[PDB]
RNA sequence: UAUGCCAGCUGGUGGAUUGCUCGGCUCAGGCGCUGAUGAAGGACGUGCCAAGCUGCGAUAAGCUGUGGGGAGCCGCACGGAGGCGAAGAACCACAGAUUUCCGAAUGAGAAUCUCUAACAAUUGCUUCGCGCAAUGAGGAACCCCGAGAACUGAAACAUCUCAGUAUCGGGAGGAACAGAAAACGCAACGUGAUGUCGUUAGUAACCGCGAGUGAACGCGAUACAGCCCAAACCGAAGCCCUCACGGGCAAUGUGGUGUCAGGGCUACCUCUCAUCAGCCGACCGUCUUCACGAAGUCUCUUGGAAUAGAGCGUGAUACAGGGUGACAACCCCGUACUGAAGACCAGUACGCUGUGCGGUAGUGCCAGAGUAGCGGGGGUUGGAUAUCCCUCGCGAAUAACGCAGGCAUCGACUGCGAAGGCUAAACACAACCUGAGACCGAUAGUGAACAAGUAGUGUGAACGAACGCUGCAAAGUACCCUCAGAAGGGAGGCGAAAUAGAGCAUGAAAUCAGUUGGCGAUCGAGCGACAGGGCAUACAAGGUCCCUUGACGAAUGA
RNA sequence: UGUAUGGCAAGUCUAACCGGAGUAUCCGGGGAGGCACAGGGAAACCGACAUGGCCGCAGGGCUUGCCCGAGGGCCGCCGU
């Protein structure tokens, strides 16, 4: 709807299978070319840049994708505890760029192909 | 007077005569109470719960307890305006009539005198749009009807020196006040108005600010929008003289 | 600014002392509440009067003015222009809705006016004949007797 | 206070021309307009035919209306005329707003002042 | 200078204010029954850890299939441990399995358990056996049939009013009810089933003729649709159960004919496309869900962060809305366009099968009784003599008759066939789905943005709150000192900010601690207004002021 | 029932509702019906000054007191 209420009430409560959708991030303009796409569903394989945050500029591999607070963990990104641990500090994927893709999966490797449906 | 005709290519192509509408008196007043009209009409009836702050067996203790008159329960204020959680004395009622009416003879004058408003170039600057022309309205082929793409149209504006008001609309505010928690952040000015003949202008359409019409229904709100006269249009030939007879 | 909006800080809003604007006591009453005794000043009389015939056997004439036919004779040029005859009962509006047609005398004839009608006021007549015109009852109008 | 715009600028010009040219016809004709609507004349050709004379204009401080006949062959100014007022006088006359009339006549003289 | 007064400053307390919205409120469109095949509701269980909510049912936050979906997952819920998923999990749609006890609750009984085969109870059919079936109870309101107040108004009050309202009993449906004239009575050479909407109209009518109450015909619209018995004349030519055999029903009449364009019968003309029964069975449209889906994440500056400013550039049948570290068409979801599915329209329209319309002549063969109608007594209604109904009593005709047309009787005229029955559509409501908003914005708006009908109150019926906000990211404070100490304190670390460190955005007033200025232990009380002195004063946002003299010089005036 | 403003004017307004569309807005249509255009009378029934006289404000005219004088005022007269 137009109503702000119900647009941010739909997305905080879509159910699990929907929240694939708020986890894609844009694609470079190399896959873009290749896939006939602008964007794909962040997997926990795929190598991405940041582009906003004060990470802005570092690449790395997608280590976790959490669909429950729509959010990814990519190597390097991380924040030091006070105790000196080392934690990765969590990215909205609209902040990042997909610079190469882990197609080990039949079922997305065809998804991205083909050209009637997305990725 | 005669209207200049221009073609796709912004290139004048020919002449007519302006209507007579276009001689109508310009009458700021009617044309205000026209869409003072239009905006009331489309308002939705609100109100509270009748029974709101009813809900409640609360009595009063009346005299001998050092206390007010008002009506408690388990120790608590209720039902009273003046009682936190109590009713609402005089609030917004579903039943009151939160329509206009307007007499058809006094609202299609002011249809008339918003159509003559826009043939004044003075005029359609002093409502704020931004052109570098001398004519106006705008008068083009029919064949504008037949475009698809919206850049197509920006061309034709362009050549017509009449897209600097698009660029006066490119510019969205966000509203202060409420009205964002309900839908309501943005606001932008207004700009041009395409009349048609057959279908509004898709082609036109998503131009920033811009309004399509048809020439068989294009209002008051159209021609002068928030009731100010003096919109800068652009009409189709066959439209421009469908709109004479309105 | 209007008289409502001003009100805000007067405490009793017009009303004069606050202990008037209470209940019906206020008004004397509710509605017409003491129309013969303290209130009785300017109200119509108790009682009956007359009477009503059932409305079913009520005549309804569908009544004009020599005056709104003659002003009119050379608009009306969609009817006879004899040595103007006319046919009262194609100009009156509600002639549908009424059992007859007549015309009143109200006003001046200025023209040789032929008219037929229903039936004809005598002053009508007079009227009309004066002015070198002539008066024609319709078959309908064959009552008068 | 007037709402109607046009209404605004003729009692203006109504000022203007009692006040620089001879007129006081013209300054009467717009205090009178000043006045309520319900106060402004409401005339029907029968009253024209009435008391009008020729080469007399006849100032209505108001609108004419088309009820009776008009034989007379004067020029009737208004403020406004019904649309079949101004047809019956331009058949036997001449219907002209109080605009014209201060512009042909600024100095206000041979005229009528009728309601 | 103590006790202390006034104002302020630093820190509290408090939670106003401003900003924000997971909730409300209201409107609109769609849709609409459930239950003995045991519903709705409740109880008690059910998780590795599990109190609440949500889900589920001993197969217990789940099992199976199909399609979708996809590299993640294990609800709200951001822990730990462990596990599941490419044998395609999660999740979604459709379908199915499982589904404790109480509950209409139905074997008997019982405060959710117990006791010894159960449709308890009332009915229909009946193989007379619970063998086959029905009923019961629920549902936001709407709807239909019954029972039916008072406060109130009349400035008292009784008729009247509030009002056939509140409330009670019974009952159906997705809508109900009504409905094919013993009509209307713009009286007509006229209308033509019924609702409903607009109007007729506050009109006619009623009424302590007071206060008040209050239609209809017609008209303009919406939607439109007309039929079935009883009887005549036929007389078993019939119906129900069963696969069949067979059984049951039915001469107290199954079945044919027939139903006011009356019918039947006898004698004819002609024709059917009416009707009724049944088969087939949509388009379009509407509501919803879903697929697809354009174009920048470029430079510089600032910033913790660029969606900012400046510069350059792009799409647009897409410049609705939302999200994203700040104002985003072009970063993400979406949005336009096009397409797909389900639901409703509707088992309707159309088409089809069978049936057969209709007209003449004759025939007093048939056509609904406690009725029509009248009287007594009530109620009700605008119904007045002329509303509708109840009750007591009386009581007819037979179409060659009868009823109606707003008093009665009789005649005339016009209309119409009661005392049998069915009937789609157009209209009410809002539970449920979706959408919308010059509505409210956390003392508001729901009682309820939170544990909400929660906590809590009452024997019970019933009553009933309050509680929103760390941060961009938990980076949710390691190590050390102190201490009885996982307390608290100190130091320290993180962050733009801890005066963002947990009811953790902002942080008013009342008010409290400390402190600054002024006053203060010989002096008097609406706390001040206006004049004038003391003391006090960082900047900014005000820059004037004092004295000599001179010029001007009103009233007044030496 | 007043009032101010605005449209139209011997008329004026549409209601329900219908079509369109940019789909609650809006454009077109819809005059059923209402009020106004005649009154008086319980009813039956009958049915009026588009001006006949005199004052005279505003305004106009003139040779500057004298004319024409809407509205207004006092009468006639007309309908019942
Ligand atoms: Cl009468
Ligand atoms: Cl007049
Ligand atoms: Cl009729
Ligand atoms: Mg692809
Ligand atoms: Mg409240
Ligand atoms: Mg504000
Ligand atoms: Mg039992
Ligand atoms: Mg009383
Ligand atoms: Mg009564
Ligand atoms: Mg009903
Ligand atoms: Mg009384
Ligand atoms: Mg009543
Ligand atoms: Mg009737
Ligand atoms: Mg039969
Ligand atoms: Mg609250
Ligand atoms: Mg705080
Ligand atoms: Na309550
Ligand atoms: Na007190
Ligand atoms: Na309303
Ligand atoms: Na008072
Ligand atoms: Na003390
Ligand atoms: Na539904
Ligand atoms: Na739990
Ligand atoms: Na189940
Ligand atoms: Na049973
Ligand atoms: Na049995
Ligand atoms: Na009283
Ligand atoms: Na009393
Ligand atoms: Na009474
Ligand atoms: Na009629
Ligand atoms: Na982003
Ligand atoms: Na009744
Ligand atoms: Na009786
Ligand atoms: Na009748
Ligand atoms: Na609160
Ligand atoms: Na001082
Ligand atoms: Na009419
Ligand atoms: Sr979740
Ligand atoms: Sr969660
Ligand atoms: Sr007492
Ligand atoms: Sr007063
Ligand atoms: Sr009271
Ligand atoms: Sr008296
Ligand atoms: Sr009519
Ligand atoms: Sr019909
Ligand atoms: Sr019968
Ligand atoms: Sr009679
Ligand atoms: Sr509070
Ligand atoms: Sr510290
Ligand atoms: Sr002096
Ligand atoms: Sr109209
Ligand atoms: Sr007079």
């Amino acid at each position: 709807s137009k109503q702000p209420d119900k647009q941010r009430k739909s997305q905080r409560r879509a159910p699990l299978h929907e929240r694939h959708k708020q986890v894609r991030a844009t694609l470079s303009a190399d896959l873009r070319e290749e896939y006939g796409q602008r964007n794909v569903r962040v997997n926990a394989g795929d190598t991405v840049e940041v582009l906003r945050g004060d990470f802005a500029g570092e690449e790395g591999e997608v280590i976790n994708v959490d669909l429950d607070k729509a959010v990814i963990h990519v190597e390097d990104v991380t924040l030091e505890k006070t105790d000196g641990e080392e934690v990765p500090r969590p990215l909205d994927t609209s902040n990042v760029r997909v610079t190469d893709l882990d197609l080990e999966d039949e079922k997305r490797e065809a998804r991205l192909e083909s050209e009637d449906d997305s990725a | 007077m005669q209207a200049t005709i221009y073609d796709l290519d912004g290139n004048t192509d020919g002449e007519v005569d302006l209507p007579d509408v276009f001689e109508t008196p310009v009458r700021s007043d009617l044309i205000g109470k026209a869409v003072r009209a239009a905006q009331a009409n489309r308002k939705q009836d609100y109100g509270s719960d009748e029974y709101a702050g009813l809900r409640t067996p609360a009595e009063s203790f009346g005299s001998g307890r050092g206390q007010a008159h008002v009506p408690k329960q388990d120790g608590r204020a209720r039902r009273v305006p003046q009682a936190v959680k109590g009713r609402s004395a005089h609030p917004p009622k579903t039943e009151k009539d939160r329509s206009l009416d307007l007499n058809d003879k006094e609202r299609q004058l002011a249809v008339r005198s918003a159509l003559a408003a826009t043939a004044d170039a003075d005029l359609v600057a002093d409502r704020g749009h931004e052109f570098d022309r001398d004519e106006v309205p705008v008068v083009v082929s029919d064949d504008f009807e037949d475009l698809v793409k919206t850049q197509e149209v920006v061309s034709l504006l362009e050549a017509l020196d009449v897209h600097a008001d698009i660029d006066r609309a490119d510019e969205t505010k966000i509203k202060a006040g409420q009205g964002s928690a309900r839908g309501r952040k943005y606001r932008r000015p207004a700009s041009i108005l395409f009349v048609t003949s057959d279908e509004p202008s898709t082609a036109a359409r998503n131009l920033a600010g811009a309004d399509v019409a048809t020439a068989s229904e294009v209002n008051t709100e159209d021609l002068a929008p928030g009731g100010a006269p003096g919109r800068l249009t652009v009409f189709t030939e066959s439209a421009l003289a469908e709109v004479a007879e309105r | 600014t209007s008289k409502k909006k001003r009100q805000r800080g007067s405490r009793t809003h017009g009303g004069g002392s606050h202990k008037n604007r209470r209940g019906a006591g206020h008004r004397g009453g509710r509605g017409d509440a003491g129309r013969d005794k303290h209130e009785f000043h300017n109200h119509e009389p108790l009682g009956k009067s007359g009477f009503k015939r059932p409305q079913k056997v009520q005549e309804e004439a569908a009544t004009i003015d020599v005056r709104e036919i003659d002003e009119n004779v050379t608009l009306l040029a969609a009817d006879d222009v004899a040595e103007f005859r006319v046919d009262v009962r194609d100009v009156v509006e509600e002639a549908d809705d009424a059992d007859y047609v007549k015309v009143l005398g109200a006003g001046q004839v200025r023209h040789e006016l032929t008219l037929i009608a229903d039936d004809f006021s005598e002053g009508a007549r007079e009227k009309v004949e004066g002015a070198g015109g002539s008066v024609e009852l319709t078959d309908l109008g064959e009552e008068r007797q | 206070s007037k709402t109607n715009p046009r209404l605004s600028s003729l009692i203006a010009d109504l000022k203007s021309a009692a006040r620089s040219s001879g007129g006081a016809v013209w300054g009467d004709v717009a205090e009178r307009l000043e006045k309520p609507r319900r106060t402004h004349a409401e005339v029907n050709l029968g009253r024209i035919e009435r008391y009008a004379q020729e080469d007399e204009t006849v100032v209505v401080p108001g609108k004419v209306l088309g009820s009776g006949v008009l034989q007379k062959d004067v020029t009737v100014a208004a403020v406004d005329f019904s649309g079949t007022a101004e047809t019956k006088i331009d058949q036997v006359g001449e219907a002209v707003s109080l605009e014209q009339a201060i512009e042909n006549n600024p100095e206000g003289s041979h005229v009528r002042v009728i309601r």
